[PDB]
């Protein structure tokens, strides 16, 4: 069987604050030799990845001694004692029991922790030159909103596609872009989200 | 000290071969077992295979979905890992890694961006953004490859600018949506460098 | 797979090894990292005030003690007296004292007259030391502006003007910035901007010694980049002399007789030296010239000795051993010690008996012992840097010095073991299998034991290489004042004229890269040794003969203005175009950027010169639709040039034609936008 | 004779008479007990302490300063205790005026 | 050697992981050692002693 | 911090069983492979033999001396390694060593001083030296077993006095030579604790 | 087949000196992961041995950075950086490649370096009391004699000769050796070295 590892996503980490992850592991990773066999990984947006911490607990050389490790004979915790402003990105939990590693993992989204905002929800009927072009793209934009847990619907959806920026450093928001590229006719026959932001669905159309 | 600088980017059609080489100095290459990663772009890596070192000699492994497709080399005197591309197709648009070991990937290249995509280099159908009653901005449709900035009253306006990620559709072509977040009347440029098509816009609800 | 996780361990052993050898090698620079000496500044007794000079006071044997100064209106009248115990007498009749400690070059640094009247001799002394070991370490001194650069400099309370309550009548504010040794390493730290720990360390006789231990821990652990360490003792009042006279321990004649029979005391220098410490890595790496490296300096206390003024034998023996144990050498690895020498009849003993005991127990042959004080005198808080000066100058002489008055060893010490050898001859020392390794001890009157280890700087910088070029480097010096621009010129004229066969881009280079743009500024283009040589002979009266003479005060970005017609004759470019690769190279771009448009390339034009011009019913460039492009074609590539020799434009200004010139080289259109 | 550092933070202070002014008893002492530089001397002497007795002098920053050198002087591994402060006494009204 | 393909070089890596450990602790303990405070003598205005 | 200190020396004759106990505290002792080292008496080494680790499992491997004689146990709840001696014979007499690996003996045991002799316990035939016309000695034949002192002067002459080594003859006992050089009427003086025989004796040519 | 592992297995080294031991791997000692497999012990004269150099080149935590090392695919070099009055003592080449581990090896016998002096031969005739207590025991002092290369000689042959040859002392730094000759009732009705501090063998009986 192969050892499911997977790492808790939404990892929401402040600067100057002490945070943990931790990690799954089904079949034991803690071999006969007395060393676990999992590695921690961090792949810096538009950047290459880096060597945390290899065998559990040991920590690679380049990288400062805050990114502390241990865990039991299942259960891991890559203990970050602290995080700054380029400790952003994303950290995987590959194991290093079974090779072949074809998945490293889907990653922890690790982002600047800030208080929960209001998703700007901004319908955008598509241009009528767009029209007279052959296409059509109304856009449901969403602006200044944290955590991104939400999609956008597309009711009176399957045509609907993903756009997400990275977060920035002053405001420290994600900003969505869901694009449903349409065709001819059915132009004439409404856009909301389920973020945290709110409870209530809104709903504004073209 | 280490580098291991890559090489061997291009744009290719489903069903041609292209170029990977994995440039090593500071090191001796034959000591460890050149792997290969892909990074399929703002989403979850893929490994792709490695080969063992030659005083190891054992086999070359590979991911599931590359069996029969890509083959991997080494070699001492020349200092160069091979990761050969053979019969691309559409999932192969992704930036390759060449990591430093077949479990223990310590180091990373800095990645090329391969990209196997079926379209062909042309100007962005750019369409806009008429605001409800509020927001501004303008779509960038219809381009490949790419390389793209969007600017907001030419690069004059940077406060609420949101250039949105590379859009995927399934004919090949890229899509930006740049949209400013100001109360109001202004000006989004998109340029194209490979085609030069450099298109201005004025915008009004 | 892993061969069963053969290949997975070993792959894991493969990286915790690696990072072993890395972590290893951190400790490794963390306690014992080699600390370079980048360049080497000093004001010594005698006429001595470069490191170069000093030498010229080593190998031929010249005692720099001649008497009293008199300068500083001491009265020395009160200072000699029959009876040896009257007060306000000293014993010692000269000593080594610095005939330029009471001038001082108020207006150069951010020093008002009013203050620097009242800043300590031994602060004024650092503050233009601090500019010489900058200047020769190939630093601009204003480049090191809020930079990580710590300043240990170490000194002597002393007594420099009056007691600070009466205050005084033009000095009253600033008495408190001048006689206060904090100050004396804030100070430079102050006009020279460093951000860098500015200590003032305290501890008599080796001050200076213990400023560098400091020093070196700063760049071994990594607080400071770059180090700044010294010391000096400027003596501005007879005091001193007056009352270790009432120790009796002073010499009459002031000359330190170390290691000899007929010390009858351990008299008195007042002196300064000053070093610029770097860590190897980082020394080299930038390219700073690395005259010689201390590995490892120890700093101990004499503890319950026979008084707090005798020294003691068990500590000077723990303390030149931990140097050689910290800097991961010993005994046998020193090739010729720099000891105290201090010259008293009881210190002298005490002080070999420690030689023989670290040293002199195991050694393969016999170890040139040595003093700077026998040539200088005791110059208190400023031995320990004159002691380093010495060994680095033997190092990079690849001579030992003598020591004066040493002819008649000290018959108090036993010499029968043959392990150390009294260097009353100089002995050569060259360079070879062994690296040549020294060793500089200052015990103070404190009771605190330095000591510090010399290695030789790494022979690595052999295997530059040589050619040829028909740049003509400006050859640019200034200065803060114009006499000082005059006399920046006699110098280095002189220089030119004792050192010859430097090379001119060599000397440019170092005139550019090595001194601060001072606010005084003389500039030439040289062609030969004799018409720069000329040239420096006419700045230096004043006359400004093939050179440009200015006064630049807050100044520093230049803007591009762009003529526009008026120059027909457009013969120019030729030259400028066969003797610059870059103008062989942008001509040719923008050229390619008109041909698309307008078919006329420049180059088979730009060859035709004005005598070449006018045949085919045509004259000197008048043809709009082909003066234009070709008026383009060099304007865009000269404003590349001063922007490809490091002057970029601050603002863009075009007369007629030169907007074209502004839409390329401000970035507002491409080379083919702006050609088409 | 065991490794111990005395760090003492010091402004120079002018206490007695001047060192070209001896005086009757205290002769050749205005200097061998007033040099900020024998303060830390003094204590290692009478204590017996072998290790860097460094005498500081940063201004108002001194004892911290001397504080710091100290443990850094502690961290490496130079003396076993370490001795860390600073005294500011003003005996003569001089810097208040 | 014998059992499975590791209990030789297994021990290798355990031995320079432990150096690693004792190493990277000293680097911690020549630069980031804390440094007690053993006792306070103090001469402060005020009467205080 | 680590410690391995042992236990369970003795005298015994050939043929009966022994105790040899490894104390272990600091570490995990089920990590690391525990063996067992014999040092004979001023020469070489020779290694006896290891138990693999209950997470390894493995075997139990000894030296070819030692098959069907020596067996080697493990626990971790008490945390004690154990050499069984079984059938013990003359080559036994060695200082056993307990070492921390199968491959890697990174630590060492202090040493256990095993000694497997036929001889019994009884005072020594101190046996003088005349010297030829020189040196003044005093051997200590016939003795057992070995603790001993021996001074000259009744430890008041220090400098050329040289305690010579125990001397292995095949009855089990042991000889010692203590002389000193000097020329000239010397004190000479054995003490075997075990047994109070305590011998004093004057030498002249 | 069984590597055979030799080193000079004498070092007289001189504190303050730099010395370098070598070592025969008769076989390839460079395993196919690049690293070798040898080790470096050093067992103190009446003390545990100690762990030096393992894989080669990787020095143990602990001891001094001294044990520098490094080698070829079979040749192997320990470079002592300098040796003190501590540094003295048996210095193993062990190879931890074809376990079991039985030979330690002869081991290195590292000593005070000095130079060569003279063997004092003391023939020493048996007590007669000894003669009427039933044994007999002529012994051939050695004293003040290194390096420690010479055997006894009985003629007049051998084979009844125990060897009983002291440690190192400090301040004289030499040797000294007991060569026991036990013998019968009968027969005791000679004795010379072949030491490099002589070359003609000195010839004194009983």
């Amino acid at each position: 069987d192969v050892v499911m590892t997977q790492s808790p996503l939404s990892l929401p980490v402040t600067p100057g604050e002490p945070a943990s992850i931790s990690c799954r592991s089904s079949q034991s990773l803690l071999h006969s030799n007395g060393y676990n066999y999992l590695d921690w990984y961090l792949q810096k947006p538009g950047q290459s990845p880096q060597l945390l911490i290899y065998l559990g607990s040991n920590r690679a050389s380049g990288v400062p001694d805050r990114f502390s490790g241990s865990g039991s004979g299942t259960d891991f915790t890559l203990k970050i004692s602290r995080v700054e402003a380029e400790d952003v990105g994303v950290y995987y939990c590959m194991q290093s029991l079974q090779t072949p590693r074809l998945t490293f993992g889907p990653g922890t989204k690790v982002d600047i922790k800030r208080t929960v905002a209001a998703p700007s929800v901004f319908i955008f009927p598509p241009s009528d030159e767009q029209l007279k072009s052959g296409t059509a793209s109304v856009v449901c934009l969403l602006n200044n909103f944290y955590p991104r847990g939400a999609k956008v619907q597309w009711k009176v959806s399957g045509n609907s596609q993903e756009s997400v920026t990275e977060q920035d450093s002053k405001d420290s928001t994600y900003s969505l872009s869901s694009t449903l590229t349409l065709s001819k006719a059915d132009y004439e026959k409404a856009c909301e989200v389920t973020h945290q932001g709110l409870s209530s669905p809104v709903t504004k159309s073209f | 000290e280490v580098q291991l600088v890559q090489s061997g980017g291009g744009l290719v059609q489903p069903g041609r071969s292209l170029r990977l080489s994995c440039t090593a100095s500071g090191f001796t290459f034959g000591d460890y077992a050149m792997s290969w990663v892909r990074q399929a772009p703002g989403k979850g890596l893929e490994w792709v295979g490695f080969i063992r070192s030659k005083a190891y000699g054992g086999t070359t492994e590979y991911a599931a979905s590359v069996k029969g497709r890509f083959t991997i080399s080494r070699d001492d005197s020349k200092s160069i890992a091979y990761l050969q591309m053979n019969s691309l197709k559409t999932e192969d648009t992704a930036v390759y890694y060449c990591t430093r070991g077949g479990t223990l990937f310590d180091y990373w290249g800095q990645g090329t961006l391969v990209t196997v995509s079926s379209a062909s280099t042309k100007g962005p159908s750019v369409f806009p953004l008429a605001p409800s009653s509020a927001a501004l901005g303008c779509l960038v449709k219809d381009y490949f490859p790419e390389p793209v900035t969007v600017s907001w009253n030419s690069g004059a306006l940077t406060s609420g600018v949101h250039t949105f990620p590379a859009v995927l559709q399934s004919s090949g072509l890229y899509s930006l949506s740049s949209v400013v977040t100001v109360p109001s009347t202004y000006i989004c440029n998109v340029n194209h460098k490979p085609s030069n098509t450099k298109v201005d816009k004025k915008v009004e609800p | 797979m892993a061969s069963t996780d053969s290949e997975k361990v070993a792959e894991y052993l493969r990286r915790a090894t690696l990072d072993l050898r890395a972590a290893r090698q951190r400790i490794r620079e963390l306690e014992g990292e080699p600390v370079a000496v980048v360049a080497m500044a000093c004001r010594l007794p005698g006429g001595v005030s470069t490191p170069e000079e000093f030498w010229e006071l080593l190998s031929e044997g010249r005692d720099a003690v001649a008497g009293l100064p008199t300068d500083r209106g001491w009265d020395l009248d009160s200072l000699f007296h029959p009876d040896p115990t009257r007060s306000g007498t000293a014993h010692q009749r000269g000593g080594g004292f610095l005939t330029e400690a009471t001038a001082f070059d108020p207006a150069f640094f951010g020093m008002s007259p009013r203050e620097a009247l009242a800043v300590d001799p031994q602060q004024r002394l650092m503050l233009e030391l601090s500019w010489e070991v900058l200047e020769r370490a190939g630093i601009p001194p204003t480049s090191l502006q809020a930079s990580p650069t710590g300043v240990f400099v170490g000194l002597i309370p002393q007594e420099y003007g009056p007691r600070l309550a009466e205050g005084g009548e033009g000095v009253e504010g600033y008495l408190m910035t001048g006689t206060t040794t904090s100050v004396a390493s804030g100070r430079i730290a102050y006009t020279l901007g460093l951000e860098g720990p500015a200590i003032s360390v305290d501890t008599a006789c080796s001050s200076s010694l213990v400023a560098v231990h400091l020093a070196c821990q700063s760049l071994r652990r990594g607080e400071s980049s770059l180090a700044m360490a010294g010391g000096v003792t400027v003596m501005p009042t007879p005091g001193m002399l007056v009352d270790f006279s009432r120790m009796n321990s002073l010499a009459p004649d002031g000359r330190c007789k170390a290691f000899s029979a007929g010390a009858n005391g351990f008299g008195m220098a007042e002196g300064a030296g000053m070093l610029l410490l770097e860590r190897l890595s980082d020394a080299r790496r930038n390219g700073h010239p690395v005259l010689a490296v201390l590995r490892g300096t120890a700093v101990n206390s004499d503890g319950a000795s026979n008084g707090l003024s005798a020294p003691n034998g068990r500590a000077q023996v723990r303390v030149i051993q931990q140097a050689l144990a910290e800097s991961g050498l010993g005994p046998a690895d020193i090739d010729a010690v720099e000891a105290h020498g201090t010259g008293t009849r009881l210190g002298d003993p005490i002080e070999a008996r420690a030689l023989f005991e670290a040293y002199g127990r195991d050694r393969e042959q016999p170890l040139h012992l040595g003093s700077v004080k026998s040539n200088l005198g005791h110059t208190q808080a400023a031995a320990g840097v004159a002691g380093v000066i010495k060994m680095v100058l033997a190092m990079r002489a690849g001579t030992l010095p003598r020591t004066l008055h040493a002819s008649e060893r000290s018959k108090e010490i036993d010499w029968s073991s043959g392990a150390i050898s009294l260097l009353d001859e100089p002995e050569p020392w060259p360079a070879g299998a062994r690296p040549r390794r020294a060793g500089v001890s200052s015990f103070g009157i404190s009771g605190t034991n330095a000591h510090a280890i010399i290695e030789e700087a790494p022979q690595v910088v052999e295997g530059e290489r040589v050619e040829a070029g028909d740049v003509v480097a400006p050859w640019v010096l200034s200065a803060s004042s114009a006499e000082g621009l005059r006399a920046q010129a006699a110098r280095l004229a002189a220089h030119l004229r004792e050192h010859p066969g430097q090379d001119p881009r060599d000397i440019a280079y170092s005139l550019a890269t090595g001194r601060a743009a001072l606010p005084h500024r003389a500039a030439f283009a040289p062609v030969d040794e004799s018409a720069a040589l000329r040239v420096l002979d006419g700045l230096a009266t004043g006359n400004a003969d093939g050179a440009a003479v200015g006064t630049s005060r807050a100044q520093q970005r230049a803007v591009f203005v762009f003529p526009g017609q008026g120059w027909q004759w457009a013969g120019m470019a030729v030259d400028l175009l066969d003797t610059s690769p870059v103008f062989a190279a942008a001509l040719r771009e923008c050229a390619d950027a008109l041909e698309p448009h307008l078919d006329f390339e420049v180059i088979p034009f730009l060859r035709a010169e004005a005598a070449r011009r006018e045949q085919d019913a045509a004259l000197s460039t008048e043809r709009v639709d082909v003066v234009q492009p070709v008026m383009f074609a060099v304007m865009v590539s000269l404003a590349s040039m001063w922007r490809a020799h490091g002057v970029e434009p601050a603002a863009v200004i075009g007369h007629s034609q030169g907007e074209i010139a502004a839409a390329c080289v401000a970035g507002a259109l491409s080379l083919d936008d702006a050609a088409r």
